[PDB]
Order: C-alpha cells, then structure tokens, then sequence
C-alpha cells in the first residue's frame, strides 16, 4: 500500500500548509511569552513617573531647588522605591526562566527521542502510533511534526484463546483467532489479514480440558505428501 | 450624546492612552433646550445655535469683543469652568471633537439677546492622543461595565473572556 | 498491587489589595496612589496562579473525547472490579475506595477569597469513571483512536506476552490470578478503611496553604513602629497632617507582607505544575498503555494501573 | 465583633457589609456590545439599576449572574464561570449552560467478541 500511504502524507502535508496560510492563529504560546516580557518592560518603565511619597519624580527639579541638607531626604525615597521595582523585576524573571528552561529541557528531550528514534510512550510524540517526526524552526521556538498510524473501519467477529485438535491446547505464536461465523483463522492484531491455521504459527502447550473458553477447530499440518 | 471634551493640560502628547481624572459633563446626561434663571453647581458646558452674563447677583461680563469684569479685554460651542477657563471651539448632531483653549483668567449665570446648559461631574477619562497631537476619542469609565473593562485594560477593543473590574459595597445608610 | 498518590492543584485564592491595606479610608487609598501599579502587579500575579490551578487539572483528567459506560454484565472472567467501579446508591458519581479517599483528607474578611474550581468532583468522578470503563472493556486501544472490544482474559494474556512470559501460563493459572487480585484489592481497602493516615503527601499541601493565609491575618495587627494597628483610631485621634507619618508606616509594613505572600505563592505553584505534570505522563503511559520503563509504574513488572480521585489529587493503583 | 451597648447594658452583635467582587462577562467588540455582570456570592437578594433587578437572573454556586438567558441544553465551554457552569454568545444574545464533558459511548463487550480494523489513516 506504498502509493496509497504516499498520497495520504502529501494530503496530510497540504493541509497543515493550509491551516497554517489561513489567518488560524496556532502560535499562542510563543505569543505569550513575548507578551509577558513586553509587559513587564512596559511596567518597569513607568514606574519611574512615581514620587513615592517625595515632592517630585524628577531628580532634576529636586537637585536645581533644593539644598543638599533637606534634599537628600528626598532622594532616600525615591532610592527605595526604585530598588523595590528592580527588586520585583528581577525575581520574577528569575521565576519565570525557570519554566523557560523545564520547556527546553523537554524540547530537548522530544528532539531526542522523536526525531533520532521512534519511540514507544505513549502520546509523547503525538496521539496514535508514531512512526517519526520532523523539526521546523520558529521564533524562540521549536516546532514539531509529528507523524503517526491511526487504524479506522473496524468489523465485528468471533473471538476464542485456544483450539483443541487432538487433545491438546493450541495458542497462537503472535496474533488472534478470530471467526467469520463458519470458518476460523488467525490474524494479527491491528491489521486484518486471516491466514489458514498451521502448525507453523501455533504452538501447543498441555490438554484442553483446563483453559476457559478452548474451541475444537482443525489444525492443518503442512506436510501431507509426505 | 458625546460633548464636552478638551484638553486638559497644556502639555503635548501623542499617540498614547492618558487617563485624567478631571470634573467632565457625563456622556449621554440630560440637558436643558432653551429657545432666564440658569444656577451654578460647580461649571457648565454651553453651545448655541452675542455673549454672557455672570455673578451672583462681581459681575462677570462678555459682550459683542469687550470684557467688564476689575479686567478688561479687547453652531458654537463654549466650555466655562469656573479657576475660571474658557474653552471654545466652532464649525447637536450625533458628532464629536476636541476642544481647543481660547483664554485664561458665582451662583448663577444668564445670557443676552437658543442654547443649551449641561453640568460637570467629578469623573475619569480615557483619552485618545493621535499623530497629530489632537483628541480622537474618550471613554467615560462608569457609564456602562463595557466601558469600565475598557478603562480596566486600557484599550478601546476587548478580547473575548472574563475580567474582574471592580468591588462593590453598600454604603452606611445613616450615623449613629 | 501499590498506591501512588500525586498532587495535582491547590486552593485558588484572591486578595482584594486596596481593602487589605487599609478598607474603607479614601484618605489612605490617595495615599497608596503614591506608589504607581502594585496592586495590579499582585491580582495580575494571582490570576494567572488561579487560571493555571484550572488548567492543571484539565490536563490532568479531560483526556478522552467520549464518556464510555461499562456494560450490565459484568462478567470479566473472574476478576472483581466493584470496590472501584462506581455505585447507584449514593447520590454521585463517586465509588467506595473514593469515598474512603475523601473521608480521610480532613482539614478542608479583608479582601481574602477563596474562588471555586470549573471541573466539579462529580465532573472528575465522570472522568475517572469514562477512563476506567474505556481501560477494561478496551485494552489499550482507546487512547489510539477508535475503543475496540475484546474479552478481559484475552487482554491480560497478552499483556503477560508483553513481560517475557507466555501466555498459557494465564490460560493454565487464571482462577489463582483472578484470587490474588482480589485479595490485593481487598488489602488496599483494608489498609484504607483503617486508621492509617497515608495521605500525607495531599495533606501537606492543605496545611502549607492554610499557614500562609494565618500568617497574612495575623500580619494586621502589627503596629511597624506607629502609635497602633487599627487605622480609624489614627483617624480618629490625629489632624491629617500628623496622621500621614502614621499611615505612610502601616502601608509600608502591609505592602511588605503582601510581596512576601505573593512570592511565596508563585515558588509554591511552580513546584505544583511540575507535580502535575509528572501526574499527566503517568495517566497517558500508565492507564493508556503498559510501561517498560523500570519502576515508574509501580514497583516489579507492570501490568496495568486505574486511576481514582483524590482532593486535588490523584491517585493510581498499579498492577 | 460584639460589644455591650452603655446604655441598656444589651449584648448586640458586628458583622460587615455586603462586600463582593463584579466580573463583566463579554464577547470581542467586533461581535456585540452586549455583556453580563457576575456579583461574586451575594445570593441575587441583596444587590446600576438595570444589572441589579429585572429578568435574566440566575443563581451559581460561584455567585449571581445578570443579563444571561439560562437554558437547558449542554455544549463545549466558550467562556469558564465556575462550578460546572459556562457561557457563550448565540437573534443574538448571551447564554449560560451546564458545560458538556463529552459524547456519550457504550463499548458492546461481551465474552468472546473482538473488533479488527481493516484500514487505516496516516495523520
Ligand atoms: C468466511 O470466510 C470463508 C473463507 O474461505 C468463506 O468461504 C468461502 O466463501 C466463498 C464465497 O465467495 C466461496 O466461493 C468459497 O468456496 C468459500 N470457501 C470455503 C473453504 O468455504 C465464507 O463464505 C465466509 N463466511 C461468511 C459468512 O462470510
Ligand atoms: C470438542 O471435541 C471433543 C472431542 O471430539 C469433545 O469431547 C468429547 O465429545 C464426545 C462426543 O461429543 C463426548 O461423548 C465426550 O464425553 C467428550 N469428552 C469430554 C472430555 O468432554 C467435546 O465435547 C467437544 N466440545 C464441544 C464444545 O463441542
Ligand atoms: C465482588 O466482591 C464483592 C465484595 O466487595 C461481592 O459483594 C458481595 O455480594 C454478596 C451477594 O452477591 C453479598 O451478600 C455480600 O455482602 C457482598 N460483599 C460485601 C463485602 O458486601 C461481589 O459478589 C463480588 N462479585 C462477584 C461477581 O462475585
Ligand atoms: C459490533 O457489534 C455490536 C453488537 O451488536 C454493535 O453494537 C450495536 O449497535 C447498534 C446500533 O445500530 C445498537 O442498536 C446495539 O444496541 C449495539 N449492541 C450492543 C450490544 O451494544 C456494533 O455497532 C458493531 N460494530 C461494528 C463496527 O460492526
Ligand atoms: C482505506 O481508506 C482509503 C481512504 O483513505 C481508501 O482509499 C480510497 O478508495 C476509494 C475507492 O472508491 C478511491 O476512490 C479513493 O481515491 C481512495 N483514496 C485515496 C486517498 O487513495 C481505501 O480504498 C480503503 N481501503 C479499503 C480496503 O477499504
Ligand atoms: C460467555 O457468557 C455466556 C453468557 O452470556 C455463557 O453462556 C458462556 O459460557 C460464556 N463463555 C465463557 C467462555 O465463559
Ligand atoms: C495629521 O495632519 C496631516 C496634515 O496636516 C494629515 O494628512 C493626517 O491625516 C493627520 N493625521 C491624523 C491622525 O489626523
Ligand atoms: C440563597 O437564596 C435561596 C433562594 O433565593 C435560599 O433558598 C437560600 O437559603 C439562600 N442562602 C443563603 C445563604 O442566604
Ligand atoms: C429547564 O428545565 C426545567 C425542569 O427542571 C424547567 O422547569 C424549565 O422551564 C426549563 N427551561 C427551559 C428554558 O427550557
């Protein structure tokens, strides 16, 4: 099916491309950041026009009419109040760049584990069964696409854990044993596709008089010339 | 519907959102139509469609250009606030503009040979500066919780959501 | 079978700040006019510790699409899932390990709020319900796509395959491991209906916000060097010119106790989203699949985990 | 918060006022200008004129909300208000709803079915 899963990654391609050339807004989360750092930038400069108690909030017109006995006094208040802001200012960059890097850690770690390898926990490189992904740059930002197996039009059948043929339990190597109502076959399990059931892809393990469930069926022996 | 803004100070701005808290005529109050006895709460926006008469019963002159105040001097709208300013500016419709300053320098006023009378409140706006320095757009905060979550965020466009804006509180009724 | 317990959220709170510094004086709320944009600053900060506390647990517990129900004939081959399934009886949700889970956590105006959660309990027991019903009538295959049928005992056998161990070990010894997960379940009931308190880790949270609130109470009765802590009574006795030295220090000391509570809840919340997000990749690699990762679901080979609700909490029970 | 009245000698009682909290509920301004007020937990008794009496009063258990139409149906939240309860803007106004968690599914499992899929989709 390699034409028919080529035209679903092209059909898939194109409409993330037109998803992303429609006026969609998806890059919310590299807009916040920079809405946040602007904003505290934008604080941090008007608190300058506060007098904090003083005559003024200039130091000019405080300095060219003041005397430096009763000037000073004036200026400790505006000191304070401007080492509090900065203060503020600082901490909450602090606090903020911690979560900045937990992101790039896990950024890291997604381009780690979904770029250089296919991995197999589960919804950490998208949601269904990942097959690989692709990095594309942003600003201040990494982003990624992921691609993934997602099954679709499933059908109703008749299920049994084993089969006894002469006796003995028979269990299958990988996969179910499945029925369309008359005949009985063995399948794998995401994907169906009966097969006849041999003695090449069972295995056989005890007597059928202990497993809850066991259904007599046929169990083909390949060799039947000889 | 929208009258009665003006500068408020003699500082140039542009392009920014100032917010003064300032004594303005409320947006969409009531007004008298004149076409005689007129009080004086604490200042009054006048329009028109010669000059004025002040006092309480020093008299306060303007005639047409001389001034008797002693002080002497040698579709129309009027802004007198009394620190007594005039502000004045001419070209009600459903329309809005800034008012320019003219000049610098009562119980009761009275006027010579119609018009309006409007009534300033103690209030705050949100100004919008332009380019060019002049005034686009105000916003009156307690008219409406639309334009209290404007004067909030100070913006004249919300977004979609949910925004704390204020506090509530009943009053004391009476002392004891 | 184990009990692993994480916290997820913690109590939004509100701080009406013009009120707390110093309520009903217009001459003091002039006087905190002085000092630019504070009280934005700290409600700013509050609101996006209160939209994060409900966005944690969205992530958290809103991860299928559908509400699966489990259907009336439970008949799982043996196994017994009636202490975690939920119960008609009671008048929610709410099943009888959960209501053992809720029982046990205990503890439980100056412009000090506390605002309500979006998701209720019975909103999350819904959650817990759907992810328990999809798990056992599905296997694996509902956190995939489309939710699958197949029969209990055909799912365990091949989660064993998926530990080194064949299959006709389930189908020749499933009557004892059928009796030994009950007997699990019934010692995790047990140990839970007893008097032993294990949900330290929920109540630390509890009594760590509880502390910083009394602290910030008690804070307002501090005088910070004025002639009192009550501000009518300076207004009372002083001109307001004699009055201003005194309020100036009360505003000083109050806006000094509501930075310090304010940072003290941003470093708290920050260590609360790592929690839950730790809580949120053991949902996803845990409930919806089977881990090879060593001992991070459970402790030896894991087979399967269940979630169950907790106050801002959540708690897993693996396999 | 109790004080001897120094004159009857009477044991009378201090509480506080209303004191709540206002939330202005509201679309984009390129929608509607319509909004909705939130009085946080005043019990709608105890409350501008219009956004205080009148039709479209509802109670939550995060408070009172005025000048939104409660109805019965269930969908996807627009706008979060609290306990349960959303808000959206629907010949137009502003609703209030008991928010939805998803579709109903009731997975048909029995003893010996099972579901195979036959195709399948890149995404
Ligand atoms: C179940 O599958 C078997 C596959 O062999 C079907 O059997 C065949 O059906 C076709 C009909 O198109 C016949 O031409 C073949 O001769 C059948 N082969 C055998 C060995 O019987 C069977 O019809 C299927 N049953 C149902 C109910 O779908
Ligand atoms: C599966 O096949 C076996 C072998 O044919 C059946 O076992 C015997 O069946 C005969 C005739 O039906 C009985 O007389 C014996 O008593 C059965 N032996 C035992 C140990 O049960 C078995 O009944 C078949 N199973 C089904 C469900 O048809
Ligand atoms: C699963 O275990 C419960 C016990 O928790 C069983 O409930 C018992 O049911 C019987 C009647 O069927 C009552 O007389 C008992 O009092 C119940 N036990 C308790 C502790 O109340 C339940 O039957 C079990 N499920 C199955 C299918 O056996
Ligand atoms: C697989 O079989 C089940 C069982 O019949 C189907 O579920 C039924 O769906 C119909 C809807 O038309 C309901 O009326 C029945 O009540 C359902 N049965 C049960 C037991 O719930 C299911 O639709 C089938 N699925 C496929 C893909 O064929
Ligand atoms: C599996 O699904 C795909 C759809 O993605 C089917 O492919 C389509 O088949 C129809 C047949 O009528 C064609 O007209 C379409 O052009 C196909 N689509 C594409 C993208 O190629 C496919 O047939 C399905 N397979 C089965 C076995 O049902
Ligand atoms: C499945 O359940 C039915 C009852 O609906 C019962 O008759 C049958 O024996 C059960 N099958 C197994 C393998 O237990
Ligand atoms: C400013 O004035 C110039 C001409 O004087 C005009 O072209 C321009 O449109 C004006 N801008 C605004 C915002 O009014
Ligand atoms: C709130 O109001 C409802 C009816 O309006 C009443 O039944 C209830 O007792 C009230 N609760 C309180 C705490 O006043
Ligand atoms: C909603 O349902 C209640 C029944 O609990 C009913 O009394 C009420 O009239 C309904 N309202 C609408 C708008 O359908």
């Amino acid at each position: 099916n390699q034409k028919l899963i080529a035209n679903q990654f092209n059909s898939a391609i194109g409409k993330i491309q037109d998803s992303l050339s429609s006026t969609a807004s998806a890059l919310g989360k590299l807009q916040d950041v920079v809405n946040q750092n602007a904003q505290a930038l934008n604080t941090l400069v008007k608190q300058l026009s506060s007098n904090f108690g003083a005559i003024s909030s200039v130091l000019n017109d405080i300095l060219s009419r003041l005397d430096p006995p009763e000037a000073e006094v004036q200026i400790d208040r505006l000191i304070t109040g401007r080492l509090q802001s900065l203060q503020t200012y600082v901490t909450q960059q602090l606090i903020r760049a911690a979560e900045i890097r937990a992101s790039a850690n896990l950024a890291a770690t997604k381009m780690s584990e979904c770029v250089l390898g296919q991995s197999k926990r589960v919804d950490f490189c998208g949601k269904g069964y990942h097959l690989m992904s692709f990095p594309q740059s942003a600003p201040h930002g990494v982003v990624f696409l992921h691609v993934t197996y997602v099954p679709a039009q499933e059908k109703n059948f008749t299920t049994a854990p084993a089969i006894c043929h002469d006796g003995k339990a028979h269990f299958p190597r990988e996969g179910v044993f499945v029925s369309n109502g008359t005949h009985w076959f063995v399948t794998q399990r995401n994907f169906y596709e009966p097969q006849i059931i041999t003695t090449d892809n069972t295995f056989v393990s005890g007597n059928c008089d202990v497993v809850i469930g066991i259904v007599n069926n046929t169990v083909y022996d390949p060799l039947q010339p000889e | 519907f929208t009258r009665g803004v003006y500068y408020p100070d003699k500082v140039f701005r542009s392009s920014v959102l100032h917010s003064t808290q300032d004594l303005f005529l409320p947006f969409f109050s009531n007004v008298t139509w004149f076409h005689p006895v007129l009080p004086f709460n604490d200042g009054v926006y006048f329009a028109s469609t010669r000059g004025w008469i002040f006092g309480t019963t020093q008299s306060l002159l303007i005639v047409n250009v001389v001034i008797k105040v002693t002080f002497e001097y040698v579709l129309r709208e009027f802004v007198f606030k009394n620190y007594f300013k005039i502000y004045s500016k001419h070209t009600l419709p459903q329309g809005f503009s800034a008012l320019e300053p003219l000049v610098d320098l009562i119980t009761r006023f009275q006027t010579l040979l119609a018009y309006y009378v409007g009534y300033l409140q103690p209030r705050t706006f949100l100004l919008k500066y332009n380019e060019n320095g002049t005034i686009t757009d105000a916003v009156d905060c307690a008219l409406d919780p639309l334009s209290e979550t404007k004067c909030t965020l100070k913006s004249f466009t919300v977004e979609k959501g949910i925004y704390q804006t204020s506090n509530f509180r009943v009053q004391p009724t009476e002392s004891i | 079978v184990t009990t692993e317990i994480l916290p997820v959220s913690m109590t939004k709170t509100s701080v009406d700040c013009t009120m707390y510094i110093c309520g009903d004086s217009t001459e003091c709320s002039n006087l905190l006019l002085q000092y630019g944009s504070f009280c934005t600053q700290l409600n700013r900060a509050l609101t996006g510790i209160a939209v994060e506390q409900d966005k944690n647990t969205q992530e958290v517990f809103a991860q299928v699409k559908q509400i699966y129900k489990t259907p009336p004939i439970k008949d799982f081959g043996g196994f017994n899932f009636s202490q975690i399934l939920p119960d008609p009886s009671k008048p929610s949700k709410r099943s009888f390990i959960e209501d053992l889970l809720f029982n046990k956590v205990t503890l439980i105006f100056n412009g000090l709020t506390v605002l309500p959660p979006l998701l209720t309990d019975e909103m999350i027991a819904q959650y817990t319900s759907a992810l328990l019903a999809g798990t056992i009538t599905s296997g694996w295959t509902f956190g995939a796509g489309a939710a699958l049928q197949i029969p209990f005992a055909m799912q365990m056998a091949y989660r064993f395959n998926g530990i080194g161990v064949t299959q006709n070990v389930l189908y020749e010894n499933q009557k004892l491991i059928a009796n030994q997960f009950n007997s699990a379940i019934g010692k995790i009931q047990d140990s839970l209906s007893s008097t032993a308190s294990a949900l330290g880790k929920l109540q630390d949270v509890v009594n760590q916000n509880a502390q910083a609130l009394n602290t910030l109470v008690k804070q307002l009765s501090s005088n910070f060097g004025a002639i009192s802590s009550v501000l009518n009574d300076i207004l009372s006795r002083l001109d307001p010119p004699e009055a201003e030295v005194q309020i100036d220090r009360l505003i000083t000391g109050r806006l000094q106790s509501l930075q310090t509570y304010v940072t003290q809840q941003l470093i708290r919340a920050a260590e609360i989203r790592a929690s839950a997000n730790l809580a949120a990749t053991k949902m996803s690699e845990c409930v919806l699949g089977q881990s090879k990762r060593v001992d991070f679901c459970g402790k030896g080979y894991h087979l399967m985990s269940f979630p169950q609700s907790a106050p801002h909490g959540v708690v897993f029970l693996h396999v | 918060d109790a004080v001897r009245d120094p004159q009857t000698l009477e044991i009378l009682d201090i509480t506080p006022c209303s004191f709540g909290g206002v939330s202005v509920i509201t679309p984009g301004t390129n929608t509607s200008n319509q909004v909705a007020v939130l009085y946080q937990d005043v019990n709608c008794t105890e409350v501008w004129r219009v956004y205080s009496t009148g039709s479209n009063v509802f109670q939550t258990r995060a408070g009172c909300l005025i000048g939104a139409e409660h109805v019965n149906n269930s969908y996807e939240c627009d706008i979060p208000i609290g306990a349960g309860i959303c808000a959206s803007y629907q010949s137009q106004s502003i609703i209030a709803y008991t928010m939805s968690l998803g579709a109903e599914n009731s997975v048909a499992y029995s003893n010996n079915s099972i579901a195979i899929p036959t195709n399948f989709t890149i995404s």
